[PDB]
RNA sequence: GAUGGGGAAGCUCCGUUUCAAAGGCCUGAUUUUAUGCAGGCCACCAUCGAAAGGGAAUCCGGUUAAGAUUCCGGAACCUGG
RNA sequence: UUGACAUUGUGAAGAGACAUAGUUUCUUUACUUAUUCAAUGAAGCGGAGCUGGAAUUCAUUUUCCACGUUCUAGCAUUCAAGGUCCCAUUCGGGGCUGAUCCGGGUU
C-alpha cells in the first residue's frame, strides 16, 4: 500500500513557517502581525526542528497550523479588506 | 585585516559563470504588450496623411494649464447638488414662488460629441477643446475643418481624460465654453487670443508635409555610416 | 507510392543514440573559443561512423552540457576539443569557415550558419577548401560528389575526415548480412522489381 | 450539519 | 449630430486619410485570435443603424474569414 | 490522447511541447509620510498504456465434505509516525 | 511551365507627356514597415562612440580582434571577496566600484 513520502506527517504537517502562513492568509506582513496579535496567535518550538524544516536548521517561527485554519474566518479580515478599498 | 584575502574573479570569456546582469532588453513579454508597442512603432515609421497628425500640435504647458484654470471654474453640477436644488424648487414651486425659474440661469461647459457638432452652426461656441487621443480617430478627424469654416476658436488639447475630469466622465472627447459669466469675460477674451497667436499661427505647415517618415535605430546607424 | 502515409515506413528510433549536432552558436562561439573534453566514444545503431560525447560547461548557470558530435579520424577519449573563432588548426576544433586557410580540409560544415552541419556527414568523406572572397564574406568548396559550392564565411566545420573509412570494401556474402544490415535501418528490404 | 461548501468553524 | 460627416467619410474609402487606416487596422488585427472581443464597436455609425444600442447587453465580436 | 493554436459549410480534422501572462519557494520594524505590499530566486510539462518488463516486506507445522504462502500455533520482516 | 489582376509601400537616377513655372508613364539602382524562412528555456545586437593599444599617419583618422581562458581525463555554485563612504556600532546593514555609456529592433 503505496510507500508514504517521508516528509509530510507529524512534526512537518503539525506547524508551518512564517512566510506560508502569510502567503496563506494572502494579506500581508503588517496585517498578519497585527491579526496575530488581536487573537492572539503565538509562536511554537517544535521537537524536532530539522524534521519540520525538511532538512535544515535555520531560525524561524512556526505557528500551529490549526490555529492559521481557526484565524483564516476571522470576521476582522474582510474589514480589512474594506478599509482597503475605501482606502 | 589579516584574515581577509582578495580573491578577484575573471568573469572572462571561457572561466567564470557570469553574473547577474540587466536582461530586461531581452524580456519575452507577453501578446498584448509586444502588439501595442508594435503598434506605436509601425504608425511612427510610415508616412500619414496631413489630417492625420494634423493632432501632435497642441496646446503647450503653459497655455493649457491656463486653460484649465478657467475651465474649471465651469465644471458642470453634480448627483448631490442635483438633488438638493431640486429640493429647493420643490419647496418654491408652491410655496413662495418658482416656475424653475426661481434658481438662476446655470453656467457649465457642453461636452457631447453631436451636441457640440450642432453647437456649431448655430452658431453659439465660443471655444472648442478637441482631444487628441481618439481611438476611432474619424470621430473628431474632422472637426478642425468644420471649425476653420464656420470661423469657431479651436484647440487641440493633449488628453482626453483630462477633459473627462472637467466633465465628471471618465473621458468626454470634445468640450465647449459656449457662454461664460461677467467677471470671466476678460479671461476668455484673453485665452482666445493666446490661443489664436499660438495655434494659429504657429501652425502654417500643418496643412502640408505628410509625416512619419523615420527611420529605425540600427537602419539609421546604417545609413549614417554610409553617406 | 504506399511509402507516403508511414505506417510501417517510418524508422526504428529505440537504439539510436540521438541527433548528431555542434553546440549552439552562442557568445563565446561567436567571439572567443570554449573548452570540452571527449568522454567516450560510441556506437550509434544505423550510421557507420562512431560518435562522440563531448562534455562542456555552461557559461551563464553552475551545471555541465554534453553534446553529440561525430568523430573525426584520430580523436580519443581524453582529449581538449576547441569551439569557437579563435580555436587552433588541430583535429577534431570546429571553427568558422573563413578562418581556415584554403587547401584544408573539414568535415560537417554548416550550410547556412547556425544550422548545425549539412555537408560531409558520411563515415570516411571530407571536404576541401578551395578559396575564399573576403570582399563580400563567401567562401567556396569542393562537395564529396564533386560540385563546387559557396557559402558564408561564418558557418561552422570541424577539422578532419570522418572516421570508418573502408566500409564498402567488404561484400556482403549473405543475404542474413542484408537482414541484419537493414533491420535498423527502415523497411526497405527485401525489394521487388 | 453543513449545508454549504464553506462554513465559518464555530469552535477553537 | 456628428454622424453624417461620419457615415459620408466613411464612404471615400480609397481616399489617402482612409486608406491609410486601412493598412493600419488591417495588420493590428491580423495578431488577434481568428475570433475574438471587441471593446466598443469601429463604425459606431454603421452600427447604429443595424440595431446597436449602447446599453448592457450589447457585445461586438470580431471574425476573420478565408477568401 | 486533452489544453494553447490552426484548418472545415459541418459531422469534426491536425499536433504533444508546440508561436501561450501554462506556478511555487525565501526574506521582511523594506522605514519613514504612520489602517492600501516590498525585495528576490528557479524553470518543464496534463493524461492513458504490461496480472510474461521494472518493483519494500513471510516461513514451517496442523486444519475441512469442499478454503489456505489467507484460517489456527509458533517464529519473523517492510513502510510511515 | 508561362501571362494577367490583388495583397503592394519609401526613394534616386535616366528618358517621355503638362504646351523654361511640377503633376503623370517605361527603365535601372537603393530602402524596410508589409509578407516569407530558421534559432534561442528571446544572454551580451547596432555602428558608434569612449578610455587601452598597436598600426600608418600626408593633416587627421580610417579597416582588424575587443586583448583576462591551449603541455595535463583536477576544481569553479549561496546578492562575490577586496577598495572606499555613511550609519548608530551589536549580533551588522546600507552606497559607488569591482563589471564604461547610449538605443521607441530577441537574433
Amino acid at each position: 500500500m503505496r510507500i508514504k513520502k517521508k516528509n509530510t506527517r507529524g512534526n512537518a504537517r503539525n506547524f508551518i513557517t512564517r512566510s506560508q502562513a502569510v502567503r496563506k492568509l494572502q494579506v500581508s506582513l503588517a496585517d498578519f502581525r497585527r491579526l496575530c496579535i488581536f487573537k492572539g496567535i503565538y509562536p511554537r518550538e517544535p521537537r524536532n526542528k530539522k524534521k519540520a524544516n525538511k532538512g535544515s536548521t535555520a531560525p524561524t517561527t512556526f505557528y500551529y497550523a490549526k490555529d492559521i485554519q481557526y484565524l483564516m474566518h476571522e470576521p476582522v479580515l474582510a474589514k480589512f479588506r474594506e478599509h482597503k478599498t475605501f482606502a | 585585516n589579516p584574515l581577509t584575502h582578495s580573491t578577484p574573479k575573471n568573469f572572462g570569456i571561457g572561466q567564470a559563470v557570469q553574473p547577474k546582469r540587466n536582461l530586461s532588453r531581452y524580456v519575452k513579454w507577453p501578446e498584448y504588450v509586444r502588439v501595442q508597442r508594435q503598434k506605436k512603432i509601425l504608425s511612427i515609421r510610415l508616412k500619414v496623411p496631413p489630417t492625420i497628425a494634423q493632432f501632435q500640435y497642441t496646446l503647450d504647458r503653459n497655455t493649457a494649464a491656463e486653460t484649465f484654470k478657467l475651465f474649471n471654474k465651469y465644471r458642470p453640477e453634480t448627483a448631490a447638488e442635483k438633488k438638493e436644488r431640486l429640493t429647493k424648487e420643490a419647496a418654491a414651486v408652491a410655496e413662495g414662488k418658482s416656475k424653475q425659474d426661481a434658481s438662476p440661469k446655470p453656467y457649465a461647459v457642453k461636452y457631447g460629441l453631436n451636441h457640440v457638432v450642432a453647437l456649431i452652426e448655430n452658431k453659439k461656441a465660443k471655444l472648442v477643446l478637441i482631444a487628441n487621443d481618439v481611438d476611432p480617430i474619424e470621430l473628431v478627424v474632422f472637426l478642425p475643418a468644420l471649425c476653420k469654416k464656420m470661423g469657431v476658436p479651436y484647440a487641440i488639447v493633449k488628453g482626453k481624460a483630462r477633459l473627462g475630469t472637467l466633465v465628471n466622465q471618465k473621458t468626454s472627447a470634445v468640450a465647449a465654453l459656449t457662454e461664460v459669466r461677467a467677471e470671466d469675460e476678460a479671461a476668455l477674451a484673453k485665452l482666445v487670443s493666446t490661443i489664436d497667436a499660438n495655434f494659429a499661427d504657429k501652425y502654417d505647415e500643418v496643412k502640408k508635409h505628410w509625416g512619419g517618415g523615420i527611420l529605425g535605430n540600427k537602419a539609421q546607424a546604417k545609413m549614417d555610416k554610409r553617406a | 507510392q504506399r511509402k507516403g502515409a508511414g505506417s510501417i515506413f517510418t524508422s526504428h528510433t529505440r537504439l539510436r543514440q540521438g541527433a548528431a549536432k555542434l553546440r549552439t552558436l552562442d557568445y563565446a562561439e561567436r567571439h572567443g573559443y570554449i573548452r570540452g573534453i571527449v568522454k567516450q566514444i560510441v556506437h550509434d545503431s544505423g550510421r557507420g561512423a562512431p560518435l562522440a560525447k563531448v562534455v562542456f560547461r555552461d557559461p551563464y548557470k553552475y551545471r555541465l552540457r554534453e553534446e553529440i558530435f561525430i568523430a573525426n579520424e584520430g580523436v580519443h577519449t581524453g582529449q581538449f576539443i576547441y569551439a569557437g573563432k579563435k580555436a587552433s588548426l588541430n583535429v577534431g576544433n570546429v571553427l568558422p569557415l573563413g578562418s581556415v586557410p584554403e587547401g584544408t580540409i573539414v568535415s560537417n560544415v554548416e550550410e547556412k550558419p547556425g544550422d548545425r552541419g549539412a555537408l560531409a556527414r558520411a563515415s570516411g568523406n571530407y571536404v576541401i577548401i578551395i578559396g575564399h572572397n573576403p570582399d563580400e564574406n563567401k567562401t567556396r568548396v569542393r562537395l564529396p560528389s564533386g560540385a563546387k559550392k559557396v557559402i558564408s564565411s561564418d558557418a561552422r566545420g570541424v577539422i578532419g575526415v570522418i572516421a570508418g573509412g573502408g566500409r564498402v570494401d567488404k561484400p556482403l556474402l549473405k543475404a542474413g548480412r542484408a537482414f541484419h544490415k537493414y533491420r535498423l535501418k527502415r523497411n526497405s528490404w527485401p525489394k521487388t522489381r | 450539519k453543513s449545508t454549504t461548501s464553506w462554513s465559518t468553524a464555530s469552535v477553537r | 449630430g456628428a454622424y453624417k460627416y461620419l457615415e459620408e467619410l466613411q464612404r471615400k474609402k480609397q481616399s489617402d486619410v482612409l486608406r491609410f487606416l486601412q493598412r493600419v487596422r488591417v495588420w493590428e488585427y491580423r495578431q488577434k485570435n481568428v475570433i475574438h472581443r471587441a471593446a466598443r464597436p469601429t463604425r459606431p455609425d454603421k452600427a447604429r443603424r443595424l440595431g446597436y444600442k449602447a446599453k448592457q447587453g450589447f457585445v461586438i465580436y470580431r471574425v476573420r474569414v478565408r477568401r
